[PDB]
């Protein structure tokens, strides 16, 4: 899991 | 005091009361609910806040719950593998059908009524998001059709960006944060992600050097980035 | 491998999961396969975490939507007001369907199967705090009504865990925290909650110090009496 | 809202 918006 | 209107302020009653599905719903009766008009900048992202928060929670659980599965099986204990699996299978039904819900609504209302560089890569992107969700749980023909729709949404998205939106604009940002994440943990291609990432971020900082939340999600490209360099 | 064994292992994968409603849906399958045992110290509080969390997330809702309502209320605005009632008025819908369901497995089956003092306390302190959710939002006759179920189940708990418990079980404890929290909130009596709130401790100080969780709870309890003596 | 459990 990497961030994303 | 509007139809419209009313169904903006429970959807925000919604938000406060934290009860999405509710909030989904309401900015489905306003979305549906228009002509040749098109979404405001506000409900526009109450209905994305909306649709994020009832798919979220279901990827969440998807997580927790794959994560057992697979410590289970590597017990090999059988028997509570069939019950976690089972368990699994509801909650991708939920995520299929909320994508699917959120999907339809952009071919057949929020897309064909885009009319700005802003609102098309925006819903765009948006397209992007929800098939790459279907991809995370999905296996066989049924990824590698995901995977296709993703990479073709995204695409599209990013040659109006490029070309019509400042690289500081949060929506092209956040469209190469989500682009990129798809290249790294759907296409398991470091690669292509590295670059695509930090092509984007440089290309704001040298915006930001000359011509002057863009600032949130360049934290987000480099936490990316670090943590993938490792 | 068992349906009351593999319900209880769902129950579980539901809690890590926090799909609430389905928790207690799995728990009231092993509730309702019971004959004449009773359910285990696990299962009962797996039971109870689920109806938690399920009426929580109501309550969370109904405190903010209604404190909403009452500031829109004083600035004499009347549409938003009509529309936050009845959104209110959904959230108390749901709030006593919840509780007419843990309230109707209590009266048929659980109370009844209740064989020792520190179930017949549990069960009947449950009984006690559903009734007072309802009472929180309830107004007039049902308010009166709800009020006098709510005292009668705490009267019946404290009668039992006086004799039967030691002052720092948890479950006496707990019923003396709710108990006195009702005297407070629901009746407006103050000096009833404190006495009974300081009773409860005292009782709890005086064992520790002769005879030797039970620490949490005391620590609410000072909590609120101090909350209280402001 | 005082605590409860």
């Amino acid at each position: 899991q990497s961030y994303t918006v | 005091p509007t139809a419209r209107e009313e169904n903006v302020y429970m959807a925000k009653l919604a938000e406060q009361a934290e009860r999405y599905e509710e909030m989904v719903e309401f900015m489905e009766k306003v979305s549906n609910s228009l002509g040749s008009e098109e979404l405001t900048v506000e409900e526009r992202n109450l209905l994305s806040v909306a649709y994020k928060n009832v798919i979220g929670a279901r990827r969440a659980s998807w997580r927790i719950i794959s994560s057992i599965e697979q410590k289970e099986e590597s017990r090999g204990n059988e028997e509570h593998v069939n019950s976690i699996r089972e368990y699994r299978s509801k909650i991708e039904n939920e995520l299929s059908k909320i994508c699917d819900g959120i999907l339809k609504l952009l071919d057949a209302k929020l897309i064909p009524s885009a009319a700005s560089g802003d609102s098309k890569v925006f819903y765009l992107k948006m397209k992007g998001d929800y098939h790459r969700y279907l991809a995370e749980f999905k296996t066989g023909a049924e990824r590698k059709e995901a995977a296709e729709s993703t990479l073709t949404a995204y695409k599209a998205a990013q040659d109006i960006a490029t070309t019509e939106l400042a690289p500081t604009h949060p929506i092209r940002l956040g469209l190469a944060l989500n682009f990129s994440v798809f290249y790294y943990e759907i296409l398991n291609s470091p690669d292509r992600a590295c670059n695509l990432a930090k092509q984007a971020f440089d290309e704001a900082i040298a915006e930001l050097d000359t011509l002057g939340d863009s600032t949130l999600i360049m934290q987000l490209l480099r936490d990316n980035l670090t943590l993938w360099t490792s």
